[PDB]
RNA sequence: GUCGAAUUUGGGUAUAGGGGCGAAAGACUAAUCGAACCAUCUAGUAGCUGGUUCCUGCCGAAGUUUCCCUCAGGAUAGCAG
RNA sequence: AAAUAUGUAAAAUGAAGAGCUUUUAGUGGGCCAUUUUUGGUAAGCAGAACUGGCGAUGCGGGAUGAACCGAACGUAGAGUUAAGGUGCCGGAAUACACGCUCAUCAGACACCACAAAAGGUGUUAG
RNA sequence: GUGAACAGCCUCUAGUUGAUAGAAUAAUGUAGAUAAGGGAAGUCGGCAAAAUAGAUCCGUAACUUCGGGAUAAGGAUUGGC
RNA sequence: GUGAUUUCGAUUAACGAGAUUCCCACUGUCCCUAUCUACUAUCUAGCGAAACCACAGCCAAGGGAACGGGCUUGGCAGAAUCAGCGGGGCCCUGUUGAGCUU
RNA sequence: GCAGUCAAGCGUUCAUAGCGACAUUGCUUUUUGAUUGAUGUCGGCUCUUCCUAUCAUACCGAAGCAGAAUUCGGUAAGCGUUGGAUUGUUCACCCACUAAUAGGGAAGCUGGACCGUCGUGAGACAGGUUAGUUUACCCUACUGAUGAAUGUUACCGCAAUAGUAAUUGAACUUAGUACGAGAGGAACAGUUCAUUCGGAUAAUUGGUUUUUGCGGCUGUCUGAUCAGGCAUUGCCGCGAAGCUACCAUCCGCUGGAUUAUGGCUGAACGCCUCUAAGUCAGAAUCCAUGCUAGAACGCGGUGAUUUCUUUGCUCCACACAAUAUAGAUGGAUACGAAUAAGGCGUCCUUGUGGCGUCGCUGAACCAUAGCAGGCUAGCAACGGUGCACUUGGCGGAAAGGCCUUGGGUGCUUGCUGGCGAAUUGCAAUGUCAUUUUGCGUGGGGAUAAAUCAUUUGUAUACGACUUAGAUGUACAACGGGGUAUUGUAAGCAGUAGAGUAGCCUUGUUGUUACGAUCUGCUGAGAUUAAGCCUUUGUUGUCUGAUUUGU
């Protein structure tokens, strides 16, 4: 059987990873960043409520 | 005399890991301390300045029983408590050394 | 016998297991935390409606064990810069937030109740007139640091734990330039970061924790209480604390939270955000656990498939629990003697 | 295993070492019975094991011919005085 | 007919102790090597005779050591050397000179020994 | 008292409460137990454990020196009122 | 001297802390372990031995002759300790017969 | 192997004085493809490590290798390499199972000899002597656990080094395709499972019960009921929590450099050549990534650092002591790269440029005169240099140093003068450096912790670990509510109950006493953290001891 370190299956994994998997990763990270910005804005709005 | 005895957190005070609580030894030593304090009182020493200046334990003649040797290890103990109390060297210079000292003195004030 | 890579079988130096590798950074991406802190709060069972082409269980429903990790948002209280040297990474500067809660100030004491609680009182004096010293240290980090990590602490007072001392850790910041990382940290000083701004559902994460201790076992020696890093645990649900119907799915309309009847055993109810992770993770209930992002871009269809949960088991774990809610229990039993 | 006897058991009595006793086992005969224990002759017999007590100076080997039919053992030559 | 290799009898070199007669002690195994010789094995080798080494013997050297190379020993000082060495360990030339070699585990030795009969489009000189 | 019973178990009269103590409860050890599915696949070797077990009624083979084998084997039953 | 008895040297019921091969039943013997109880194991107070003991006590290679803990060359090497465990400590000589010959 | 056959060559040169590499009759032997296992003192299991002379898995080379399957070979030890029978334990061998069931090195229980006798074409004696010494509480190895010292104490880190892990089979699709008269029949890319091994885990299922939690049973005892004691866990059913199981569940990766081999360019050698210089790919290999430990004499970042313990602690200055120095005695004086090449200067049409010049040693360069360096008078120049300050930058690899601004203050040997030195007696280091630790002065600064003891159980043999505790959304003990376990409490009542007896208003629900059991009150009652959850209640507590300083 092909090993975990098998070069052919490693090349196949690399070419697969370069595509749809990485696209999913990038979209996920963008959404996570957007909701992190939303979280910061929410806390800053609570601080603004305190000031007001 | 601490081979294969237990470890205890109460050793940390003295930096050791092996300490015990020998009751019989403590009782004898504190009887001797009480006797020495009474002796100091009779001598008229100031009990607040007293510290244990000497203490010494050595081995007494062994006493046997049988039930193989089966002996005890008796002790002689002595101790002394003492009051704390607050608190020409000629030089042989050579002639050259004396001359150098004199030259220094003349060069200075 | 045994895997020789897990030698020596000695106790972990700390109860909080160390993260020894963060994901490789990509500067073009936005600033994100690589890791999060939580407390293990028991396990339960779910029914998943599986969509996995090729499998014999495609379009069929399976029952899975899951772990629930109680994750109230972490508080950002500091930043540390690292410079690379011919001898490795070296920390150059630590900058702290102006105010720190007693929750984190307890971490710096062995005997809190007896102390004058002077920790960071002289540090707070640096935020006095201009913040010039704080700004100089942040400028030093921006100029020389090649790696930036944020100091965060857990809000352990939000948990059911008897411990009042919060856990403090470094979390690597990935994405953005060094200056953008430092700006993000400075903006988030004394602010909370929520678990859903770090992770999201269907994502594969890694669990780092110290395992269950077993004392001396028969060569003989210490068994358990080792640091372990288990990888590829799928997130089945990122729940919200302020959300009723935490345990309700689209298929199960019963309005109920994630907490089982009678509470988790040896751990209270879940009143915060939580992570439901497929399978088991190292550690036992109440242990502090570190959740890390995947180190590599996973090439599995398992990392891609969406999770559709049908049902979450909220029966009592304190016996052979038969009822999901006390209302159901009452509706089954009927009217008891003390009801009249 | 045997458990009413070819049984178990107390006390008294008999049998003593070139022996006794023994449904006979070189079994047992007062903590080694191919033959008890105690004292004496007896400090019994040496092939042999182990040990063998101060200093310095000077001289200094052999580790082998021969005959006793040969092997132990002995004698004479050789070396050192 | 120069003599490898022993005897007899008479010039060289050396020698202060020699001969005889009485006496006294310890000793009574061998191992290793050279040389010659006779008989042998696939190969080792075996039987003799001689002469050395060791035994009773320290010291320098061969990193180390029963049989290898130097040299035998009162206590010291100075000088010079043996065998062996002189990048560093480590005292002493990373001296001088002419050549050869590049090894995908060179070589720095027992060798006028065994693998050794050869194979090579490595290199040098004939 | 139970019970066939000087068994085992509990009690009355009488006697004793002696054995160095205290604190913890990891592995191991010793003693005593339980266990899904399988059922000797274990081992030189079913070693050890397990299973059986009292009493009443029925029923009982080969072989036999006619006395036995025999509680052969194999079934049913057992409380309280 | 043989050892019941009978029958035809064989055979024999009953019995055996005697020997051997299987069967049912049974099972932690095992697949394959897991758990519970008690005393220990552990620490403390008191009491308190012994075996053994040239000195010591980390490894690798070398040190011709059972051979290395000590020598040579390297690896190394950091107070003081607790526990588990056991890896080490054919020809020659006589007699006698038996073949050949003047 | 025997005899040969000639000889490639050799033999003191010598062909059959003599040798002799490499190559060629006959063998168990008869032809047409008939019938023709050893091992007894070794062997089992477990289990570690190593070799490669590789059985399988990976990658290649060749072969009528069409495809499929196979054969032979090359690199390769990363990873594995069965369950049972067998007419003596064993291996041969059989049944099967598997990808395969390779061969070896190192390597704790266990299933004798001699002496002596009558005799000898010839047996016996059972006479006599002699030996059978390796079956943990110490040292050390290994595996875990503490720990003094580096001012104290606390938190967050780095990473030298050491170890290292994954494995094999199948299925879908590619496909009934390529290939083939047919019979048959692949693979890459894309998917999905399982095997062996490893690390965890306890939601669920199963096992386990001193939870003696609930219930039941026997015998005895407490007068009976109630409630209990004893039977060495009395026995039985269920049983949470905990522990735990291939008897349960989850997880176990990706980059460089290479081997064999296939090549590119290309000499040697005017052809040619994958090799010589150079260079492209390529194995389960190597090193990394990742994972575990973290040097207790490796390192970093950060927090707080004691008030009278009779001014304790700390940073500056002078003022004296003590300390001990792997070894001051003018200066560690900064490009980078190449070496079949460079440095410096200059110029242009600005570069792989033109011209000039340098090396051939640091033998240099800078410093360098003065009581171990005194006190004074001028000249020339406005330079050189030190000290205490100040301006503006720069340096994070271990920056801790480099450069610059301004004023003040000294010196100046760039030049000319004037005084002093003696006596250390003809040499004696003849004392001039810098580490640390104390004591005294005057100049400032800051006002903590840790440990024991108590407490928790995410920990635990002991240590160690982890929580909590001076007035609070504090902690504790009770109580309350949930959540679970068991299985319907005690008491009372009934016209339910095989019947038996007593009465008499001899029945067609006449009557009374006893009566195992049944029914209702009653999913009741009991237990429920000891390592379950929660709490507007009640009551209480909030403290002793020790030590640590640059």
């Amino acid at each position: 059987a092909k090993s975990l370190r098998a070069s052919s299956h490693l090349n196949a994994k690399s070419v697969k990873r370069r595509g749809v998997f990485q696209k999913a990763v990038d979209a996920r990270e963008q959404r996570i960043s957007d909701k992190l910005k939303e979280d910061l804005l929410k806390q800053k709005l609570e601080d603004l409520k305190k000031k007001e | 005399f601490n081979s294969s005895i237990g470890r205890t957190a109460q050793g940390k005070e003295f930096g050791v890991t092996k300490a015990r609580w020998p009751a019989k030894s403590v009782k004898f030593v504190q009887g001797l301390l009480q006797n020495a304090a009474a002796n100091a009182e009779a001598k008229g020493l100031d009990a607040t300045k007293l510290y244990v200046s000497h203490i010494q334990v050595n081995q007494a003649p062994k006493q046997r029983r049988r039930t193989n040797k089966y002996e005890s290890s008796p002790s002689h103990i002595e101790l002394v408590v003492t009051e704390k109390e607050e608190a020409k060297k000629v030089v042989r210079l050579t002639s050259r050394q004396r001359g150098r000292i004199a030259a220094q003195k003349r060069i200075a004030a | 016998h045994g895997h020789l890579g897990f030698l020596p079988r000695k106790r972990a130096a700390s109860i909080r297991a160390r993260v020894k590798a963060f994901p490789k950074d990509d500067r073009s991406k936005p600033v994100a935390l690589t890791s999060f802190l939580g407390y293990k709060a028991g396990m339960t069972t779910i029914v998943r409606d599986l969509d996995r082409p090729g499998s014999k269980f495609h379009k069929r429903e399976v029952v899975e064990a899951v772990t629930v990790v109680d994750t109230p948002p972490v508080v950002v209280v500091g930043v540390v810069g690292y410079v690379e040297t011919p001898r490795g990474l070296r920390s150059l500067t630590t900058v702290w937030a102006e105010h720190l809660s007693d929750e984190v100030k307890r971490r710096f004491y062995k005997n809190w109740y007896k102390s004058k609680k002077k920790a960071f009182t002289k540090y707070s004096a640096k935020y006095a007139q201009d913040g010039a010293g704080i700004e100089r240290e942040l400028a030093r980090i921006k100029k020389y640091a090649s790696v930036v990590r944020v100091l965060v602490h857990t809000q352990i007072r939000k948990t059911p734990l008897a411990q009042k001392k919060a856990h403090l850790a470094e979390i690597q910041l990935n994405g953005g330039s060094i200056s953008e990382k430092v700006d993000w940290a400075r903006e988030h000083f004394e602010k909370t970061v929520a678990v859903d701004s770090v992770f999201e559902q269907n994502e594969m994460i890694d669990a780092i924790a110290v395992t269950k201790g077993h004392g001396f076992e028969g060569r003989a020696g210490q068994r358990g209480y080792h640091s372990r890093t288990s990888i590829n645990h799928k997130i089945y649900r990122v729940g919200k604390g302020d959300d009723e119907a935490n345990g309700a799915t689209s298929f199960d309309r019963t309005k109920k939270t994630i907490t089982p009847m009678g509470g988790f055993v040896h751990y209270g109810e879940i009143k915060n955000d939580f992570i439901m992770v497929k399978g088991c993770i190292p550690g036992n209930r109440k242990r502090i656990v570190t959740l890390r992002k995947s180190l590599y871009t996973n090439t599995s269809r398992k990392a891609l498939e969406e999770v559709s949960l049908k049902w979450i088991d909220t029966a009592s774990k304190f016996g052979k629990g038969r009822f999901q809610t006390p209302a159901e229990k009452h509706a089954f039993m009927g009217t008891l003697k003390k009801d009249l």
